[PDB]
């Protein structure tokens, strides 16, 4: 358990990231 | 007397574990002066000494936070104050030994040579 | 309008039917929510308490639940006392039911009428009462009258004995009856008292719900009331040993666990000794596990320093390393790796390898099983053993290398997991990274498409754990990881996370061609303009690793083409700055580069301006333009500094690695500046007693090992060449132009804050006084803001004071300089300021927002907020000053 892995705890989405998921995941 | 017999307990906790680590030491300290402050919120007749030996243990906890600082561990050049912590520390601990000194009324020579 | 909607829902509490009635009563809470304002919720709560008064049972517990859910906004109603005294008016009913619905009521009220004591007196006759409704709710309102009422709980202590000894109260009442003595922690005597009546009364009802009920109230009042805490956990002890019921068994081990978590200091040697001793001689697995739970947490904290060769602690944890169990595996597991890196005694030695050899046992056994409860085993395990990497570090090397075998022979599941403790452990020892680069690279090769829902998280991981393990670059790996992403994965989000982790760890040539091949996958526009200028940052990273050594003009070179990729990167970055989330950080962070960059650029020009462009025709001085030149480089390079501490000052919401990203940019101009300064400039003045006391280098990432390093070799290099050189130098333009190249040779890190929004707060600072102001009066400045965190509020740091500093500069200078601490209460602050204003004429005032966080950092957050005020005077006073004046 890395207390500093990006990837993990993706609890905290942020907007942009969210939005950026969103448009690069279902292509 | 519980509350004496326990506040007297948690001071000898915290001097005969003054040889732990760093982090081990503040969170003796923590969990010390946190006991102190509620025995104090409980026992009434109490609560100038525990609030006193809370300050005290206060001044010992900020001192060891500020020993232990990253700045020791950068040269004098590459110091920068933006995110400095020991500056406060001291003058935390300074008005804490002149609130120590001053606000309570049953100090004496034997106390004040500490507090100085 | 909040009195217009409050009317609205109050015609419909006449309207005779009890539907419409109890819709008028349950809006309440809404309204509350609405409007906080306390001349309005007495209102509401008075009429609210009418129709209590009136109204019917079903009506009254409709008061009851909008009064329990609006709890807190009834501390703000002021006319206690004839709201309390028409809802108390109907304790006198006939009907139990009301009197059960009054005393629910008084119980929750009690936070607002303590030491009330008809109150207190209707609880005490109606627990009595010989209706079960009203007893229940007397039980009630005084377990919550007993929390707010010190006068209350000590006679209600020797009521409560005295039907709790009386026979005719029956053994489910008498279970509702036991918690009152919970809030006896207000007098150590009172306290005292409640044990003694708890101790004759566990003896006296040894029934497995009375020993439960009464066990767990006398430790929720040993937890309250701290002097009961060594004799609560001897009692707890010997009740675990003694009792042969597993109930009690049970909440004597999670009663422990309570204990150990609120106290762990209070714990002596004699009660590990005996907890130890329970786990030893029992049978079951389903109580050993839960003891060996409560030892785990005792063992990470200050509780072991205070027990200690080899001890029954010590056994235990060697006995249950090696358990059918896997839960009870890894209790053990993480006792003895506590016991590990807590100390550094003779005696651990032998068991240091017992933790190691117990760590590969439990991943040989929770990873091909994929069961949920063996996957928290597993983090377990892999946490355990990255604080044994971490604490004590020779021993990493076994751990890698069994982590290492266990990754070719394990399921998918378990790799994410286990690759996540790789990266951990390899951020910390560089050296294990590039041994096991090969295996990780063939355990890449051979996924193919070998998985369908983990291969994104086990691709991203394993990507990422290639990245901090390959401190160089990539040469044909890169290749194959291309092929692999190419052929496996479509989707572009797991391309884009590996691009991330990529430009975190620095191989940017990596990230620049995932960016490449992202820019057609993106819908919107603006996310187009942050790939690209995420491509440019990457290809001028890697543009800036052709620096081989001491070659100025190839230096020269690759920093121009770093600065032209680069500034294409900010150009095609501010594109994509939104209304919305802008790209403020990044703006900013980008910008220090370039910044930086060209001041780097401008130094190297510098040293070939010693050699070309001769000194004047002069007889410091006698050095020709290249002092000037020194001296204006030294004013950028603090100008830069400063830049970098106030970009660190108005993050506010970056990682701890980010700020010391931060930092480290910072300390390389500092240095940078200093390099010039004590071998340029002024060597005599400078060049003091700087040796850094470099004791524990507790660098986190590797990129800060590598900036460290360099500051340490140019930091010697200057102090050894201090006065050998006149300050006219090819030994000293060399130096420092050689500490550019080893200051820009280690890569780049991004760090989460330019990828990630956490920890979203701000300021709304909505003052209220172009205004007109009076010459004579004094403008008054009711300055208000709220604060809007987003998801997680103090994730990683907390407001504790807002500082506001107000200044006014006339002529649209700086005069009424003002400052004022103000402390946000319910997220909301409100502070007002005073100026003066005695120059006609526009003034422009600018309020700004410090944050101070709870270890005292000032924090540059807020907004710069600015209005003018035009200082208009009297008629009457403008004629009496021209008539003194002429």
């Amino acid at each position: 358990x890395x207390x500093x892995x990006w990837x993990x705890x993706x609890x905290x989405x942020x907007x942009x990231x969210x939005x950026x998921x969103x448009x690069x995941x279902x292509x | 007397d519980p509350s004496q017999q326990f506040l007297q307990q948690s001071l000898e906790r915290v001097y005969s574990l003054q040889h732990l680590d760093p982090q081990g030491a503040q969170e003796l300290l923590e969990f010390t002066i946190r006991d102190l402050q509620r025995l104090g919120e409980l026992q009434s007749e109490l609560a100038g000494v525990a609030d006193f030996s809370a300050t005290y243990l206060r001044c010992q906890l900020l001192l060891i936070k500020a020993l232990q600082e990253k700045l020791w561990n950068v040269a004098a050049p590459l110091y920068l104050k933006q995110s400095d912590l020991a500056s406060a520390a001291a003058k935390q601990i300074m008005e804490e030994t002149y609130k120590m000194e001053f606000m309570y009324s049953g100090v004496e020579n034997k106390q004040v040579v500490i507090i100085h | 309008d909040a009195n217009s909607a409050l009317m609205e829902l109050d015609k419909g509490l006449r309207s005779g039917k009890l539907g419409e009635q109890c819709e008028a009563v349950v809006r309440f809470p809404r309204l509350f929510q609405k409007y906080p304002f306390p001349i309005l919720i007495n209102s509401a709560f008075l009429k609210l308490a009418d129709v209590f008064r009136v109204g019917n049972n079903f009506l009254r517990l409709c008061v009851l639940k909008v009064t329990q859910q609006s709890e807190k906004h009834l501390e703000k109603i002021l006319n206690v006392d004839e709201f309390v005294k028409r809802i108390f008016s109907v304790i006198h009913s006939n009907d139990p039911v009301a009197r059960a619905i009054t005393l629910r009521m008084l119980g929750s009220l009690a936070s607002i009428i303590p030491e009330r004591k008809n109150a207190h007196h209707s609880i005490r006759q109606s627990l009595d009462s010989h209706d079960n409704v009203e007893v229940e709710a007397a039980v009630f309102a005084a377990a919550n009258f007993s929390a707010q009422s010190k006068d209350f709980a000590v006679g209600i202590c020797n009521k409560i004995s005295e039907m709790i000894q009386g026979l005719a109260t029956p053994v489910d009442l008498k279970l509702k009856l036991i918690p009152i003595l919970q809030h006896m922690h207000h007098d150590a005597i009172l306290a005292s008292s409640a044990r003694q009546l708890l101790q004759q009364l566990v003896t006296s009802y040894p029934s497995t719900k009375m020993v439960i009920v009464s066990l767990h109230t006398f430790t929720l009042l040993a937890a309250s009331s701290l002097v009961d805490t060594p004799k609560q956990i001897q009692l707890l002890l010997q009740y675990l040993k003694n009792d042969p019921r597993k109930a009690v068994k049970r909440l004597a081990i999670q009663d422990l666990k309570l204990l150990a978590n609120k106290t762990p200091h209070t714990w002596s040697r004699e009660n590990i000794q005996a907890l130890c001793e329970c786990a030893l001689q029992t049978p079951y697995d389903s109580l050993k596990l839960g003891m060996l739970s409560v030892l785990s947490t005792l063992s990470g904290t200050i509780a072991i320093k205070h027990y200690f060769r080899s001890s029954d602690l010590v056994k235990l944890a060697q006995e249950c390393c090696y358990h059918n169990n896997r839960g009870i595996a890894a209790h053990g597991v993480r006792v003895l790796t506590n016991i590990t890196v807590s100390c550094q005694e003779k005696d651990l030695l032998a068991l240091e390898q017992d933790a190691v050899f117990g760590l590969e046992s439990l991943l040989v056994l929770c990873s091909q099983d994929d069961s949920p409860g063996a996957q928290a085993t597993l983090k377990i395990a892999l946490n355990c053993m990255v604080k044994l990497a971490k604490g004590r570090p020779h021993l990493s090397q076994s751990v890698v290398e069994t982590l290492l075998t266990q990754l070719h022979s394990a399921q998918d599941a378990a790799r994410i997991l286990m690759c996540h403790c790789l990266a951990a452990i390899a951020m910390q020892l560089p050296v294990l990274g590039d041994g096991m680069l090969g295996d990780l690279m063939e355990l890449y090769k051979v996924i193919g498409r070998s998985a369908t829902d983990k291969q994104q998280e086990l691709l991203v991981s394993l990507a990422t754990v290639i990245f901090v393990a390959s401190q160089k670059a990539l040469s044909v790996e890169s290749k194959a990881v291309i092929k692999q992403q190419l052929e496996s994965v479509s989707n572009g989000w797991t391309v884009y996370r590996i691009a991330r982790q990529a430009s975190r760890m620095g191989n940017h040539d990596m990230a620049k061609e995932l960016y490449q091949s992202l820019l057609t996958q993106v819908a919107s526009e603006h996310f187009y303009f942050w790939l690209n200028s995420l491509k440019e940052f990457s290809h001028a990273e890697q543009c800036l690793t052709g620096l081989q050594e001491e070659n100025y003009s190839s230096a020269l070179s690759c920093i121009a083409e770093s600065l032209k990729f680069y500034h294409k990167g900010i150009a095609s970055l501010t594109a994509a700055s939104t209304p919305l989330n802008p790209l403020s950080f990044q703006c900013e962070f980008v910008k220090l580069r370039i910044d930086l960059l060209q001041a780097f650029s401008q130094l190297i020009c510098t040293c070939n301006s010693l050699k070309t462009s001769p000194p004047p025709a002069i007889a410091l001085q006698r050095c020709g333009r290249i002092s000037n030149q020194m001296k204006q480089s030294m004013e950028e390079f603090r100008s830069l500094a400063s830049r970098y501490g106030d970009l660190y000052q108005a993050s506010f919401d970056a990682d701890s690695a980010t700020l010391r990203n931060v930092e480290l940019q910072q300390q390389s101009c500092l240095l940078i500046s200093h390099a010039i300064e004590a071998l340029i400039l002024d060597p005599e003045s400078a060049s003091f007693q700087e040796y850094g006391s470099t004791g524990t280098a507790h660098a986190d990432s590797e990129y800060e090992r590598r900036m460290m390093s360099v500051y340490n070799h140019v930091l010697e290099e200057v102090e050894s060449l201090n006065r050998k050189y006149t300050p006219v130098s090819y030994m000293h333009t060399a130096c420092l132009c050689n500490a550019i190249i080893a200051l820009l040779k280690v890569p780049l890190s991004f760090q989460r804050y330019f990828f990630q929004k956490l920890q979203s707060t701000s300021i709304k600072l909505a003052l209220s006084p172009p205004i007109a102001v009076q010459n004579n009066q004094q403008l008054a400045l009711k300055v208000e803001g709220v604060v809007q965190h987003g998801s997680k509020p103090g994730l990683f740091r907390k407001i504790q004071s807002v500082c506001l500093n107000v200044s006014s500069t006339l002529q649209s200078n700086m005069t009424n300089e003002m400052e004022q601490r103000v402390e946000p209460h319910n997220d909301y602050f409100s502070t007002q300021f005073l100026l003066n204003f005695a120059i006609l004429g526009t003034h422009n005032i600018t309020v700004e927002s410090s944050v101070k966080d709870a270890n005292g950092i000032v924090w540059k957050t807020g907004p710069r907020t600015t209005i003018f005020v035009k200082s208009l005077e009297d008629p009457y006073s403008q004629q009496i000053r021209l008539q003194q004046q002429q």
